[PDB]
């Protein structure tokens, strides 16, 4: 089960949920062929696919899917969606910001993850090569090792996704600035003309 | 009554002269035969008649004893008594086991290849006799392992047995001393198959034996005797039909090819077609062995032979014979008949072997040999059986279908030379050999199936009617050479009337090239210490130290990608030995401590977070080690009255402390027996038996209660009974009953989450006519 995170939560944006395991150590294993070597390449084709298309379904429109989790924030603190008050400009500027920090913080835990095979940057690229590598040298049961290479690129998926959404609200919030100074501009011009 | 024609010579060459002759081993002293000559025989005479026509004017007496004779030269003054007197031998090999009525051996060269009586062997040998195979109908390896004391037989699937002694699974085969190169655990080649009616007897050599083996398993070797062409025409035709459409033929032929008795030949073939008490099940086996001995003059002798066996089951099994658990994680309950394997599935091995052999007497007393083989073991597996968490709450299943076909072909030379050497006023036995191999294994493994629907919609009934898959294209290549160079050395010493001292060692080089990396290992030593005391005229008491190594595979490396040592291991032993009736029986109680090292372990910390590119998946070495016993008595208890039994208790700790190999009992007893009659009821024989075994176990993993279970199998006890009964001089008619008592039992607790059950009670009636 591979869930999408659209909304702004704790969990990482691509989120990976498999079965508790007590088996993750066997005191013996049978030598000679591996009975799970087939199903567990098959299993991990039909997998690898909804979590590549539901890695590319969401960069496609990650520009609208951002500025829509920013509506549901900016509505859900009572605020409008069209935003042209100087009270409202620096509200809504705050939660753009709030959840740039959150994203950050979310990119952060993933990045300062010590390292190994798995955290590596082109561990997506490598992925079915060392699976079936760790199915054939382990010759036990695929299970571990699928959820394991699922769970670690719905983290890989979701930090490239972070990543892309801190740029798009930095451009935001950057905009955001940009009307508050001409509008603080604009109403010291007005009240020096009042005068 | 066969035909002599030795002239006058050296006593110790007419001796090895008429032992060839006569089909008979002749056993001598070379110190007292040392300046005496023979007295010439020619013609058709009977052997007794033409030893004592040889020996006239020699001053030497005659100990007949079977298949076996003992020369000594008694003196007038009372001779010193020196029980393990260094013997000069005829038969390289050991005395022939067919034809001596026996379930004890004579000698054996098993150990050290010096040809040895067990008392005088400083380490545990059991041996299968002939008798025993024709008295229990032990057609097979396998029914001789089930049959062989202190060796636990465990399954995989119906095509795939695994062999244990002293908590270790037994990866190692020779056939007529020369070792076959070490057997994958899973990849069936052939040598589990090996049908008997090629053989003479069996050797099982326990502990650690590296010295003649090389690289190897630890517990044992399993060391078979080819049959070999006799002086005097002899054979047989035997038919049989027992149990789930079980029949049987076999047909052996022995005897000169020439007038002269210069040219011998054996050929043998036989045919079985069975079903199984499993559903959708049946095998077809073909054995062919022929061999020609040809006498270029008295000292030497070439060989030239050739073997083929081929195993072709319909319906095999894979994992077991059925799921542990169903798709809920409720234990299931499936009858003994239930078979997972589908009609097509099968795992298919042959065998072949070409070999030439030269021997040669040295007027030193001392005997050259070389042994030349051309090996084939290969498998064609295209399988396919139910597998997985099944049935469904709908009584539906799924298969699972992979496809693995591989060949190993073997070339070896070994050539020994052994001989006697006085040092210090004592005759003590030397030898010393090289060996050369190069193997290559190529395999193709398929998994990639095309369009294959593997659902079927019921599992209580199931037939095993599936469609075969398009296997596709290999999904993973092997194509490995190895390169063995072996040499040994052993002395044996004489060191006084009581004390032999055995000291020797081999070096071993070995390199395999392919498609992974290279592995290079060079000087590996491997040593010999023995020594045997005698207590009196029966006992003798023995100690020794013996090792083995195996090059691990290139799967497993440790952290840093280096190879991990080798899995190797020392055997410490002490015992007790006794002979009695002129060595018709004999009696041992032995205690044995195994040190492992470098048993790979999977490295569960790298594992879970690897940090190296190199190696994705790596292990850890750790240290485990057997503590046991074992008591035996082989032989006659009486006069027509025979046995073969045994005690075995086994305990094996890793470094932890926990036990391991948990499904080979910690205890097992065995007792063969046969009787026959006298005076009026002289042509009838009646034998029986039984086997016990402690309670084995398993730790099995419920992947839909996502929790570890135990699989327990309790103690039991198999009985079989035997009859037979001669006719005519010529036919014999017997009888066979196993599990006389039906028991339900299982020979796979818990691999692959699967189990298999044990033979219901099954009958086997055969007919032999002997020309």
């Amino acid at each position: 089960m591979v869930i999408t995170h659209v909304q702004g939560g704790g969990r990482d944006i691509i989120q990976y949920i498999p079965a508790r395991s007590s088996y993750g150590t066997p005191p013996f294993v049978p030598p000679g062929p591996s009975p799970y070597v087939g199903t567990g390449m098959q299993e991990y084709r039909k997998l690898r696919s909804t979590l590549d298309k539901s890695h590319s379904e969401l960069k496609k429109n990650l520009k609208n899917e951002t500025l829509k989790e920013v509506d549901e924030l900016k509505s859900e603190a009572g605020l409008p969606g069209k935003a042209v008050s100087a009270n409202d400009i620096r509200d809504e500027k705050s939660i753009v910001d709030a959840l740039m920090d959150a994203k950050a913080k979310s990119l952060k835990a993933i990045e300062d993850r010590p390292a190994n095979l798995y955290t590596a940057s082109d561990f997506p690229q490598k992925s079915e090569s060392m699976y079936q590598s760790q199915l054939l040298a382990s010759r036990k049961f695929y299970g571990e090792f699928l959820d394991r290479h699922m769970s670690e690129l719905a983290k890989a998926y979701s930090a490239d996704i972070y990543k892309a959404q801190i740029a798009i609200l930095k451009q935001t919030s950057q905009e955001l600035e940009n009307k508050a100074r001409s509008l603080e501009a604009e109403a010291q011009r007005a009240a020096a003309e009042v005068e | 009554e066969v035909e002599f024609d030795i002239p006058p010579q050296a006593l110790g060459s007419a001796l090895q002269e008429f032992g060839r002759q006569a089909d008979i081993q002749v056993l001598y002293r070379p110190e007292e035969v040392r300046n005496k000559r023979s007295s010439a025989i020619k013609g058709k005479l009977e052997p007794n008649q033409a030893i004592t026509e040889l020996l006239r004017g020699t001053g030497a007496s005659v100990d007949f004893q079977g298949n076996a004779i003992t020369i000594s030269v008694a003196e007038a003054a009372d001779s010193s008594v020196d029980l393990g007197a260094t013997m000069i031998t005829s038969n390289q090999l050991g005395t022939i086991t067919e034809d001596s009525g026996s379930y004890t051996p004579g000698t054996i060269a098993t150990a050290t290849r010096l040809v040895l009586t067990p008392r005088e062997t400083p380490q545990s040998i059991t041996v299968v006799t002939r008798q025993n195979m024709d008295d229990f109908g032990l057609n097979n390896i396998d029914d001789v392992m089930r049959h062989t004391p202190g060796i636990t037989v465990s399954a995989y699937d119906t095509d795939r047995n695994n062999y244990y002694a002293r908590g270790f699974s037994i990866n190692n085969f020779q056939y007529d001393g020369i070792p076959s190169t070490a057997r994958n655990v899973g990849y069936s080649a052939g040598n589990t198959l090996s049908d008997m009616a090629i053989y003479d007897r069996v050797e099982v050599l326990k502990g650690a034996t590296g010295l003649l083996t090389g690289a190897g398993s630890l517990g044992a070797t399993i060391n078979l005797i080819r049959k070999k062409p006799t002086h005097e025409f002899k054979g047989h035709v035997e038919l049989g039909a027992g149990s789930w459409d079980n029949y049987r033929s076999e047909l052996d032929v022995s005897g000169p090819l020439t007038e002269s008795g210069n040219v011998r030949g054996r050929a043998v073939a036989a045919y079985q077609d069975k079903h199984s008490f499993m559903d959708h099940y049946e095998r077809k086996t073909s054995v062919y062995y022929g061999i020609l001995e040809f006498d270029l003059n008295p000292d030497t002798m070439l060989t030239v032979g050739a073997d083929y066996q081929d195993n072709d089951p319909k319906g095999s099994g894979w994992s077991g014979s059925f799921p542990l658990f169903d798709s809920q994680g409720n234990r299931n309950d499936v009858s003994r008949s239930f078979n997972n394997g589908a009609k097509w599935s099968s795992w298919e091995q042959y065998t072949r072997t070409v070999f030439a052999n030269l021997e040669h007497n040295f007027a030193n007393g001392w005997v050259g040999k070389v042994q030349l083989d051309h090996k084939i073991n290969g498998y064609h597996a295209p399988l396919g059986a139910i597998m997985g968490d099944w049935p469904a709450p709908d009584n539906s299943a799924k298969i699972v279908a992979q496809k693995y076909t591989g060949e190993t072909k073997s070339n070896s030379l070994d050539i020994y030379l052994t001989g006697p050497f006085q040092f210090l006023g004592r005759e003590h036995e030397l030898v010393v050999g090289t060996s050369a191999s190069f193997s290559h294994w190529e395999g193709k493994s398929y998994w990639n199936l095309r369009n294959y629907d593997n659902t079927t919609d019921d599992f209580i009934n199931w037939d095993g009617d599936i469609g075969k898959p398009d296997w596709g294209t290999p999904s993973q290549y092997i194509d490995d050479k190895t390169r063995q160079l072996g040499s040994y050395m052993t002395a044996r010493f004489n060191v006084t009337d009581d004390l032999n001292l055995f000291l020797g060692g081999r070096v071993v080089d070995y390199r395999v090239t392919g498609l992974n990396p290279t592995i290079r290992e060079s000087g590996r030593f491997i040593p010999y210490v023995g020594a045997v005391y005698d207590l009196n005229d029966t006992y003798s008491v023995y100690a020794s130290y013996t090792d083995i190594f195996m090059p691990q595979d290139s799967w497993y490396r440790d952290s840093s990608n280096k190879l991990l040592e080798p899995d190797e291991g020392q055997n410490y032993e002490i015992g007790i030995k006794g002979e009695y009736l002129d060595g018709r029986l004999n009696t041992s109680l032995a205690y044995f401590e195994i040190h492992e090292e470098n048993r790979a372990e999977e490295d569960a910390l790298y594992n879970s977070k690897p940090t190296n590119p190199a190696i994705t998946y790596a292990y850890k070495g750790i240290k485990a080690k057997t503590k046991g016993y074992e008591a035996e008595i082989s032989g006659e208890l009486a006069p027509g009255w025979q046995v073969q039994a045994g005690y075995t208790h086994k305990i094996i700790r890793d470094d932890s402390g926990k036990k391991v190999s948990t499904w080979e009992p910690q205890d097992q007893l065995s007792l063969y027996t046969s009787y026959k009659f006298k005076g009026a009821l002289d042509k009838l024989t009646v034998g029986g038996g039984a086997r016990w075994q402690g309670k084995s176990w398993q730790m099995v993993y419920n992947n839909p209660r996502s929790r570890w279970e135990k699989f327990s199998q309790e103690d039991y006890w198999l009985v079989d009974l035997m009859a037979r009964y001669q006719i005519t001089d010529k036919l014999s008619a017997s009888v066979n009953v196993n599990n006389v008592f039906d028991k339900t039992y299982y020979t796979n607790i818990g691999f692959y989450t699967s189990a298999s059950y044990g033979d219901p009670r099954n009958l086997m009636f055969s007919t032999r006519w002997d020309f």
